[PDB]
């Protein structure tokens, strides 16, 4: 899960 | 039966819809534009012909390395014990194993996501970094960087191979  | 399918402009809206439910993080239009250009690194996951998950990866050249970055990997909550996560991960690990020239595979995950930490630990991923407030608004905002070393020695035989000693 790539952020932000 | 689990099946992986390609991400095309015909089903990108379906990937976005699944991503919007699986993850609390909003991905912008440039994110879905890049996914249409990574080929086999982006796949939709199907169980009995129903789309329940997706994996989106990109090639990254950070840290003076050739890295594979898992941007998103996940299934809808009721389909997490059907081996869809393993099928998706073994797919990207195959693109990497076949390639032979990647230094590592890495991803970000919240520090409290024990199911995902423990899942990745089975494929040789380890926690190498903790980033404070990597995410915005969500609780916890702190992320672990999970990394799998992909570096294979170059050399035709033992005498010309550099490795752990
Ligand atoms: S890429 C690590 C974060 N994934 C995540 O939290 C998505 C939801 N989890 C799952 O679908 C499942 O736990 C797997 C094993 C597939 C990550």
């Amino acid at each position: 899960m790539l952020g932000p | 039966r689990i099946e992986l399918g390609d991400v095309t402009p015909h089903n990108i809206k379906q990937l976005k819809r699944l991503n919007q439910v699986i993850f609390p993080v909003s991905y912008n239009d440039k994110f879905y534009k890049d996914v249409l250009e990574v080929g086999e690194l982006a796949k939709l996951a199907y169980f009995n012909d129903i789309a329940v998950g997706a994996v989106c990866c990109r090639v990254d050249h950070s840290q003076n390395q050739k890295r594979l970055y898992i941007m998103t990997l996940g299934c809808l909550a009721p389909y997490r014990r059907l081996g869809i996560g393993t099928k998706m991960l073994n797919h990207v690990l195959n693109i990497c194993e076949k390639d032979g020239t990647f230094d590592n595979i890495y991803l970000h995950v919240q520090i409290s996501n024990e199911s995902a930490i423990d899942f990745y630990r089975k494929f040789g991923f380890e926690i190498i970094e903790t980033k404070k407030n990597y995410y915005k608004r969500i609780e916890p905002a702190d992320a672990h960087v999970l990394q799998k070393n992909l570096k294979v020695p170059s050399g035709q035989n033992a005498d010309v191979q550099k490795t752990d000693n």
